[PDB]
């Protein structure tokens, strides 16, 4: 059954292709078992190859099947950049086509969501500056990939993160935080408390690049996700060093801060409450 | 036809 | 091209109105602006109309076009709302049909991925005892979809959370804790981490159901996915007062998160840590 789809994905039947690619993303979304059973069979370096395809939907259907291998396990991911897809991955963050770029933005998201060695393998294969120019992007469905790509990798180590800043990310992300579009706003706030979860070096890196008024000014949201993930900024800022902290009450947080104790929403109160105390 | 689901932990 | 469409919505040709569905789903799946574009082309009252549609061939392509336009912003799942597609979709809840089911789930939980008003009005449209009813069933893509969507409504307000409590899933979310799928397992812990990320008497209603013994073993688990859920839900519990905290400690979970502070997985160490910051 698996052999022969595997076999189907190196066809010159264009349609034998295509439903051997949707076969292979539906086995491939049934669990970590199942994926095994295609990495198994072989299945990776032919969905490789298909990376390079002028066609359209087989592109489309290759990076979904890739993306569901990705939703595995730690070795299953490996398993993906062994085969060598990211190089094809990170040329794909250059096409005009939003349709594939999605598809490209939300695999490179699912390897960039394993351990400290696949994240730095996406970072290695030049995935931050195609990564740091869609936060340009006018497309709102792209900018939220992308942001979402940018805080799964920020969500590694130290040197992760640091690779992130490098990259010069904040100047964007903090750009993103005047966005009235409050799904945007959702993800820039997501990536800058990944990054701010690092070191006292990153959480400095993220006051230098002026993020504490926005954030600051973010608490008096009255739209609850937006003050949790405002919140959740803050507090990360104010587990570094007593200079982080010292600019985190320097940009006036502290009075918000005491006032958010006595939020009508339970959860905000103690969000709020273990803000104050790690400042206290 | 396909479905992607998003999900973050602190 | 669009006003053109819309017309074609109130087709009595078949296959005329299923051509006009993909079209228009495949426009509303680009983007904020095309799906703003679909709505102000009038689109929503024949979209909600075709959700009474007999035929299973009519009502996937309406629910996957409603669930794209869903997937925009608050104003665009409130348009959604406006148009009164939430009392058709709680009674796709009760179809006999599989398929029907996955989609009208997914369409609830793309509306419930809003704002805290988008979420309220999921609740008030009487959908949470079908949501928990739907928890029994033998079909493990429904209950990845069924449990998603609570996920979705939990990831709101306190009075969301106690809406979710109220309406029965606890011993339903803490039954499927045994579920060898680990899917489903994943997706069981998600629910349950939205709920114990509510106020003291939230997490309390998550230990009087049972919860911690389950919890606290799946911390053992080989699955790294699995593991890390398990933990996330257990860091929410311990952000409770000291009877919440105490109940943690009782079920063994101090010895657990010690001995994974030492773990080969650098983010499992990390909310490790964490976790057992918040129980001292």
């Amino acid at each position: 059954e698996l052999p022969q789809m595997v076999q189907q994905l190196n066809s010159p039947d264009q349609q034998e292709l295509q439903s051997a690619l949707r076969k292979l993303s539906q086995i491939a979304s049934g669990g970590n078992e199942q994926i095994q059973a295609v990495i198994d069979a072989g299945a990776l370096p032919a969905l490789v190859q298909l990376l390079s395809s002028p066609n359209e939907q087989i592109l489309q259907e290759a990076l979904w099947a890739l993306s569901n291998i990705a939703s595995g396990g730690n070795e299953q991911i490996q398993a993906v950049i062994d085969a060598g897809a990211l190089p094809a991955l990170v040329q794909l963050l250059s096409s005009p086509n939003e349709q594939i770029l999605q598809e490209a933005l939300w695999a490179l998201s699912n390897i960039a969501s394993g351990g400290n060695e696949q994240i730095q393998a996406v970072i290695d294969a030049g995935a931050l500056p195609a990564l740091v120019q869609l936060l340009s992007s006018p497309n709102e469905q792209i900018l939220q990939e992308a942001l979402w790509a940018l805080s799964n990798i920020a969500s590694g180590g130290n040197e992760q993160i640091q690779a992130v800043i490098d990259a010069g990310a904040l100047p964007a992300l903090v750009q993103l935080l005047s966005s009235p579009n409050e799904q945007i706003l959702q993800e820039a706030l997501w990536a800058l408390s990944n990054i701010a979860s690092g070191g006292n070096e990153q959480i400095q890196a993220v006051i230098d690049a002026g993020a504490l008024p926005a954030l600051v000014q973010l608490l008096s949201s009255p739209n609850e996700q937006i003050l949790q993930e405002a919140l959740w900024a803050l507090s990360n800022i104010a587990s570094g060093g007593n200079e982080q902290k010292q600019a985190v009450k320097e940009a006036g947080a502290l009075e918000k801060l005491e006032q958010l104790q006595s939020h009508e929403n339970e959860k905000i109160q103690k969000e709020a409450q273990e803000a104050l105390e790690k400042l206290q | 036809r396909r479905r992607r689901r998003r999900r973050r932990r602190r």
